[PDB]
């Protein structure tokens, strides 16, 4: 039951009206406005019946003008209303209504022409809703004869041909028989001026009436008028010029051609007139309502075409407005004969004159007629045509004002066509955006007229004007408006709780909801949403496809692509496949999306390292699609797909053929990198993106497989790309700015990976503090983790441990902003970092759960975490990272087992060598030792070299020689001295890789990184070819490396015995440790080091901060002393002799070498109980010589002499001979040794070797060697490898020592920045005498040396001198002294020259190693800081004992002998005295 | 006793490897700068073309809008 309420004033009601019909087209809910519209109707009646019939009549007026385009101002207007999807369901039952309101207020005869006309044109106006009222409309047809004064026959006509139509029964009035007689009476046939219709009406009735007792038209006409219309038609250009049309209604059907052909001519037979005549014919044409045939519209086509040719030949506006008249005329039959084809040609002919007569009414016109036919064709389908028409209207437009004007007919809310699917307002308002609201060029806000909230919120989303009233629509439209512009102003709390009733928007709400979310967070650059709203579309949008059964928008389709690539560059990979997989499913509605599921899906199965996949979706990828016809989009989206380095196999050359070759063969525009084609600058940019890509997998590719430089080079176009991809004027897309993310961290990544595998601190501590920079500045969260985890593990290798702490909490704080379960990757990143590798191997098998089969990546980790896995189940890319991992697994395992064995416990805390005994030709077994040994041997010749890390192959080298050194000493080998040859060069290897890199490195051509090879292999015959030339060039000097082994911790002695052609070499154990002396020298030198800088002594003013300064000095003196004490009393217990310069005797050695067997036989259990003297185990010669080096002269002989014991009997232990302690006579030993000794000592030749050279691994460095008690008498250069000796000596024919002219071209530098005056006052002298007597010398003095006059001084000096600090760094740089290749000797006199910075586990530099890669023969600096008085006193004793003056000769000391022998001179024996260090050739003056 | 003394330790020019540039403070705006995904970016006047080939009672009223 319902309520019915007297309503007192209507005015009320209508407000309430006007308010909904405003609301519901606002909010495009169309199907509300027929249930309001229903009311209305109702209200229109009971209006009626109460008589308030002019209320109701403005009442239809009003319900017609709230609900069309066009506007009625009378009820003429609602009679002659088209149909159209707006009305159409109310339309016919209006006009019934304004009819019954016309005949209550006893209006027909003011009406009377337009009821008519009406009518004339039921087909059109009537006649089309097919659920017309019929009893109705025919019983007021009725009515309308019967009160009308006049054409009462028209009404019977018409009323006739309806009940016959719409087989109603005549009864509803006496006979119907009689009727048509009725109207034929002379009275009702009585038409007026209104005969004009009479042939339309009689048509309608002949229609239904045909074959029966029609009413004729002779009945109605007389034959006279009906003669004579014909009879002067075929005898005459003659119409009724003052009532616009023929002169005769009721034309013949057929003499409608004999005229309809005239006229055609008349045209072919000024303008003016033509019009006008032809405006009377077509007028008449529609008064008479026949039907259309080919006459008609051959005539039709033939007169617009007349009048299309003739536009131009308008000049006065008098033919201008019948230009006008005619083609309203004719457009008014293409609707009364639905020609849409026909129409259309109208509206072109209406666009011409607007634009040939400049006129804006025209053009109004135009548009406004455009407009109609979409309203009555109706097909949502076709509105992309009127947008590219309307585009050419508003083009055409006079003025900036105009323009906007037309626009608005378009831009209009009609034009929705009641369609109620966002994808068609979408599509609808961005193209009406991009083809014609673009052009209208304006900056401020217009809210156009008659348009919804819907359609100004996605045109004014898509625009850049700033202040849009937005805050004035819905949540819902402001929600789109937002995400649309990339702005985020809707409160959180009030988005949850606003809610409109009544909105298309609501049937979109969880789509529009999510993609706001998206927007939202990526706009604050987190992720916070990113888990929930794309489980929200999976399930609750996606899953119902087929429900919603609807065209997808461009708003989702756009949503989709940015939700795919936000998952994947936060590596959501889980997510990412099965969005992709589901998208691929609803492919029916999706297809045009799916290029991207597929690419996405493809790179997410990478992420997870499902490579078996990857590998499906490539190959299905690659044939399944053709390049030559993709459109550059889609091509970029195929092409990026494949670039990872796990979709080839290690293929550098396929995947260079394909990149290289193929790909730029088929698409060269993929690679325009310099835009000539011009694409649009969001295409450009994702190409040059593409380009980047390749380059930074291309460094990948050639880095793994050992190709370092040209990687090193690939990685820096990547960079270079990248800069030039940030200088474009774009406004970068969130899409690509990700994407340029996710390359540019990866480039950084890589090059400092690229220069850690080649050991180069230096380049990896430039690049981490590029890194290190951006990432501040940045806020990604998913960016800044990643890179603070790689920062950290690159803290950890350069032991750098402040850093690696500060990192740690900094990537674990990072860590937070991230969803750590939906990222695996960066969750096993974390757990990694922090040491939980319980809670990471099993959070991977709580991600894949049952998918744990298809991905490598807990295998990945497995190897991370040292593990060596099944080589069945290792991807082929990781097999060298498995057996390295195997081969320190095997190691770990032979070494703990032997270790338990007290035997092979107590060799490894021996001294150890190799040769030691002569080769023939039981906790643990000692053939299961020998196997395991052998095997271990074996193993490490199968890996590659070239697929190792610098440190790695120090390790591997180290593991190498121990592995032949336990064997050697355990069994006699296969291949014994080869061995030890090919060993030699493999520990050089490692010496020779970083310098050579670094030198390669840095003299390439730096075109080469904007452009868009060597190898462990050739340096391996180098390193060999070394050691073989050095053993063959017969010199008399010894060359002893001194290297630290990491694995063990022992001190790792060799010899090469050029003249005697011998190798040896031993593993000293180690009272403090290799690691404890580098410590507690570091800090003795770190301390010095600050008591030297001028920060210090220029605070030293009194008499009592001056014996500080000299009390720690002298303190630091004594510490560091102490050390080297320490070091020569512990390390070398019983080798000393290892160094010693000697050469034994040769006769007297073998007289020595009866004896000390025959002392062994008599005093060794062993010799004395066991076997005979044939199966004694005999020990190497160079064993014995060690004896015969000892002095019994000197205090603790006993003690070297006893470790000699030791040793010896060592080697015949460890090779199966026991003996005893408790059985060995050592006092027999004792005297029989030291006679025998003595003996050789009081009787031998004194022959010794020329010079030793001292290769110094880059960890011994800093330790000042050269002052132990049984080095600082000696002859002594240092040098980095066998490799740079070897060239050095071949570069100089292998003649020592190396003759160097001082009698002129000899450069120096003094005090170059007078900070050293004392200094500049002692040497002023010499120096400036020099250039005196001396040509072509150059002094520069208390003057900065500029760059380019000290690299001419380098390489144009026969000697290079500079006194002051460091090795001249300040005045140039590292990179051009390394791009020479001859280098003066050089003195580099200063604080901390030859200093070394260290970097842990990667290589240190300095000023020393510089010189020698320029090619510098010989170069002199010092280890530490040292003090102005000492170090001077010391070098101007270095020049006098050299030779070093101005009067060049005679018998001068080297610059070896001439260095030991000044140390002397300094107060400050080891602080300042033990600093001094030199590398290369030892050189005298002549 | 009279102290000894120290060159100032300077600068080492600086290193730059493989022909660097550095990324520029502008550029790093560029990289942190979210712009909205939906953002898009896209003469003589020529004529167009032809182409070728007493009434209803009360109760009557309200069934009529009903």
């Amino acid at each position: 039951n319902n309520i019915d309420l007297a309503i007192e004033d209507i005015t009320t009601v209508d407000h309430s009206l006007n308010s909904i019909y405003s609301l519901l087209k606002s909010h495009h809910m169309w199907g509300h406005i027929n249930s309001t519209v229903k009311q209305h109707l109702m209200i229109i009646v009971k209006l009626i019946n109460n008589n308030a019939l002019g209320l109701a009549s403005s009442e239809i007026i009003f319900l017609f003008n709230e609900t069309n385009l066009f506007q009625a101002h009378s009820l003429k207007n609602i009679l002659l209303a088209d149909f159209s999807t707006w009305n159409d369901y109310y339309l016919s039952n209006l006009k019934i209504l304004a009819l019954q309101i016309i005949l209550k207020r006893k209006l027909v005869d003011e009406y009377l022409p337009h009821i008519l006309e009406l009518f004339s044109h039921d087909k059109r106006y009537l006649l089309k809703d097919p659920n017309l009222k019929a009893h109705a409309l025919t019983k007021i047809v009725l009515s309308f004869f019967s009160v009308t004064t006049s054409c009462k026959v028209l009404f019977g006509l018409k009323f006739l041909q309806y009940i016959k139509q719409f087989k109603l029964p005549f009864k509803k009035f006496i006979t119907v028989e009689c009727f048509s007689k009725n109207l034929l009476h002379k009275n009702y046939l009585e038409m007026g001026p209104n005969k004009i219709y009479l042939n339309s009406f009689y048509l309608s009735y002949s229609m239904l009436y045909d074959g029966l007792d029609k009413i004729m038209l002779l009945d109605i006409l007389s034959y006279e008028e009906t003669t004579e219309v014909q009879r002067a038609i075929k005898s005459k250009e003659y119409c009724n010029m003052s009532e616009n049309r023929l002169l005769w209604s009721c034309i013949s059907v057929d003499d409608l051609n004999v005229i309809l052909e005239n006229a055609t001519n008349f045209l072919q037979n000024h303008i003016s007139a033509t019009l006008k005549c032809l405006v009377c014919l077509w007028s008449t044409i529609r008064l008479e309502g026949l039907p259309k045939n080919k006459d008609i519209l051959r005539q039709f086509d033939c007169t617009v075409i007349y009048i299309n040719s003739n536009i131009k030949s308008i000049n006065d506006e008098s033919a201008a407005a019948l230009l006008s008249e005619l083609l309203g005329v004719l457009s008014e039959i293409c609707i009364d004969y639905k020609e849409p084809k026909r129409l259309s040609n109208i509206i072109s002919v209406l666009f011409n004159a607007s634009v040939l007569f400049k006129s804006h009414s025209f053009l109004l016109k135009t548009a406004n007629l455009e407009i109609s036919n979409v309203l009555i064709s109706n097909d949502s389908k076709t509105s992309h045509r009127t947008i590219l028409k309307f585009e050419k209207f508003i083009s055409s437009a006079q003025s900036a004002q105009k323009k906007i004007e037309i626009f608005s007919c378009l831009f209009n809310v009609y034009c929705m066509l009641r369609n109620d699917t966002l994808s068609f307002v979408f599509d609808f308002c961005q193209n009406a955006f991009i083809h014609c609201f673009t052009r209208l060029k304006i900056t401020k806000f217009i809210e156009f007229s008659n348009s919804s909230e819907i359609m100004l919120s996605v045109l004014y989303g898509n625009s850049s004007i700033e202040n849009i009233p937005s805050e004035n629509w819905s949540q819902l439209s402001r929600m789109i408006f937002c995400s649309l512009r990339g702005i985020f102003d809707l409160d959180p709390l009030e988005l949850n709780n606003t809610f409109d009733k009544l909105h298309l928007l609501n049937k979109y709400e969880l789509l529009i909801r999510i993609v706001y979310l998206l927007n939202l967070d990526m706009s604050k650059h987190l992720t916070t949403n990113l888990s929930k709203i794309t489980k929200l579309y999976i399930n609750k949008w996606l899953q119902k496809s087929d429900e919603k059964a609807e065209r997808i928008s461009s708003f989702e389709m756009d949503f989709v692509k940015m939700l795919l690539c936000y998952l994947n560059f936060n590596n959501f990979d889980k997510l990412s496949i099965e969005l992709s997989l589901c998208i691929k499913s609803k492919e029916k509605y999706y297809s045009s999306i799916v290029p991207y599921a597929d690419n996405y899906l493809l790179e997410a199965y990478l992420s997870l390292y499902m490579i078996d996949d990857a590998l499906m979706m490539k190959n299905q990828l690659q044939k399944t699609m053709n390049l030559s016809t993709a459109k550059i989009e889609q091509a970029l989206l195929h092409a990026s797909s494949l670039i990872n380095v796990h979709l080839w196999d290690s293929d550098l050359t396929a995947f260079q053929i394909y990149f290289g070759k193929t790909l730029p063969a088929m698409k060269p525009e993929l690679f325009d990198i310099n835009n000539d084609h011009n694409l649009p600058m969001s295409l450009y940019i994702k190409v040059i993106l593409l380009n980047i890509k390749i380059f930074n997998e291309s460094a990948k590719l050639n880095i793994k497989a050992g190709n370092v430089i040209s990687a090193v080079i690939d990685c820096r176009k990547a960079q270079n790309l990248a800069l030039s991809l940030l200088k474009k004027k774009n406004k970068l897309s969130q899409g690509s700015r990700l994407a340029l993310l996710k390359s540019l961290s990866f480039s950084f990544f890589q090059l400092i990976k690229i220069h850690i595998r080649i050991g180069s601190a230096r380049d990896c501590e430039f690049y981490s503090k590029e890194l290190s920079r951006i990432i501040s500045d940045l806020e990604e969260p998913i960016i800044v983790y990643r890179c603070l985890h790689f920062l950290h593990r690159y803290y950890m290798i350069t032991e750098q441990t402040c850093l690696q702490n500060i990192t740690l909490g900094k990537a674990n704080k990072a860590f937070d902003y991230l969803d750590a379960e939906a990222d695996i990757t960066s969750l096993t990143m974390f757990l990694y970092d922090n040491k939980e590798f319980v809670k990471l191997e099993q959070s991977l098998v709580l991600y894949f759960g049952d998918q744990l089969e298809k991905t490598f990546l807990p295998n990945l980790w497995k190897l991370h975490l040292g593990k060596d896995i099944d080589d069945s189940i290792c991807l082929s890319e990781y097999m060298p990272k498995n057996v390295i991992n195997r081969v320190h697994n095997m190691w770990q395992k032979v070494m703990s087992q032997l270790e338990e064995d007290p035997f092979f416990k107590g060799m490894f805390e021996s001294t150890l060598g190799i040769p030691s005994s002569l080769p023939v030709i039981q906790k643990f077994d000692r053939i299961a030792a020998i196997s395991k040994l052998k095997q271990m041997k074996e193993l490490l010749e199968s890996l590659k070299l070239d697929t190792l890390d610098n440190h790695e192959l120090s390790k591997i080298s180290s593991l190498s020689s121990l592995t032949l050194t336990i064997l050697s000493n355990i069994t006699s080998i296969h291949n014994a001295e080869s061995s030890l040859i090919t060993n030699f060069s493999l520990t050089d290897l490692p010496r020779h890789m970083p310098l050579l890199f670094d030198k390669v490195l840095n003299n390439i051509d730096n075109k080469n990184y904007r452009e868009f090879n060597i190898s462990t292999i050739t340096e391996s015959i180098r390193v060999s070819a070394a050691q073989k030339d050095l053993m063959e060039s017969n010199l008399n000097i010894n060359v002893i490396t001194i290297d630290f082994c990491p694995i063990t911790g022992n001190l790792l002695l060799s010899k090469l015995e050029p003249r005697r052609k011998r190798r040896t070499h031993l593993r000293l154990p180690l009272h403090l440790s290799f690691p404890e002396a580098t410590k507690k020298l570091l800090s003795i030198i770190n301390e010095s080091n600050q008591t030297t800088s001028v920060e210090v002594t220029n605070k030293i003013k009194t008499r009592e901060e001056r014996k500080s300064w000299w009390t720690t000095r002298y303190d630091l003196d004594k510490r560091m002393q102490q050390l080297l004490n320490n070091i020569e009393n512990s390390w070398f217990n019983g080798v000393q002799g290892f160094f010693s310069p000697e050469v034994v005797d040769n006769s007297l050695f073998e007289k020595f070498k009866d004896k000390f067997y025959e002392i062994l036989h008599q005093n060794l259990p062993s010799r004395k109980l066991y076997g005979n003297p044939a199966m004694f185990i005999k020990v190497e010669d160079w064993v014995i010589e060690l004896f015969l080096k000892l002095n019994p002269q000197e205090i603790d002989f006993l003690s070297k002499m006893e470790d000699l014991i030791y040793f010896v009997l060592d080697i015949l232990l460890f090779h199966g001979e026991e003996n005893a302690y408790d059985e060995i006579d050592f006092s027999m030993l004792h005297v029989q040794l030291e006679e025998q000794i003595k003996k050789y000592r009081a009787t031998m030749t004194t022959n010794s070797i020329f010079h030793t050279f001292l290769v110094v691994s880059s960890s011994c460095h800093l330790f000042p060697w050269e002052c132990l008690s049984f080095l600082k008498d000696l002859s002594i250069t240092r040098v980095p490898s066998y490799v740079c000796l070897n060239k050095l000596l071949s570069r100089f024919h292998y003649q020592l020592p190396l003759q160097v002219t001082i009698e002129d071209n000899i450069s120096m530098i003094l005090n170059p920045n007078g900070d050293l005056s004392r200094t500049e006052s002692k040497f002023k002298g010499m120096f400036q005498k020099i250039i005196d007597a001396k040509p072509s010398s150059q002094l520069v003095m208390n003057e900065k040396p500029e760059e380019e006059t000290l690299l001419k001084m380098l390489q144009n000096s026969n000697l290079f001198v500079y006194i002051g600090h460091g090795g001249g760094e300040q005045y140039v740089r590292s990179k051009e002294i390394k791009k020479c290749t001859k280098i003066a000797p050089s003195f580099l006199l200063g604080c901390s020259s030859a200093a070394m910075k260290y970097y842990g586990k990667l290589e240190p530099t300095g000023t020393i190693y510089t010189y020698l890669l320029g090619g510098c023969p010989m170069v002199l600096g010092n280890l530490w800081d040292v003090t102005d008085k000492d170090i001077d006193k010391f070098s101007e004793e270095l020049f006098e004992k050299m030779g070093f003056r101005c009067n060049t000769n005679g018998n001068s000391l080297s610059v070896s002998y001439a260095v030991s022998k000044s140390r002397g001179v300094c107060h400050l024996r080891y602080l300042n005295g033990a600093a001094p260090v030199i590398y290369g050739l030892p050189i005298k003056f002549v | 006793m009279d102290i000894e003394i120290a060159p100032q330790r300077q600068e080492p020019l600086p290193y730059v490897p493989e022909g660097y540039s550095p990324f520029q403070q502008d550029d790093i705006e560029k990289l942190k700068t979210f712009n909205s995904p939906y953002k898009l970016d896209l003469d003589k006047v020529d004529l167009l073309p032809l182409e070728q080939i007493e009434g209803l009672d009360p109760e009557e009223l309200e069934d009529l809008v009903t």
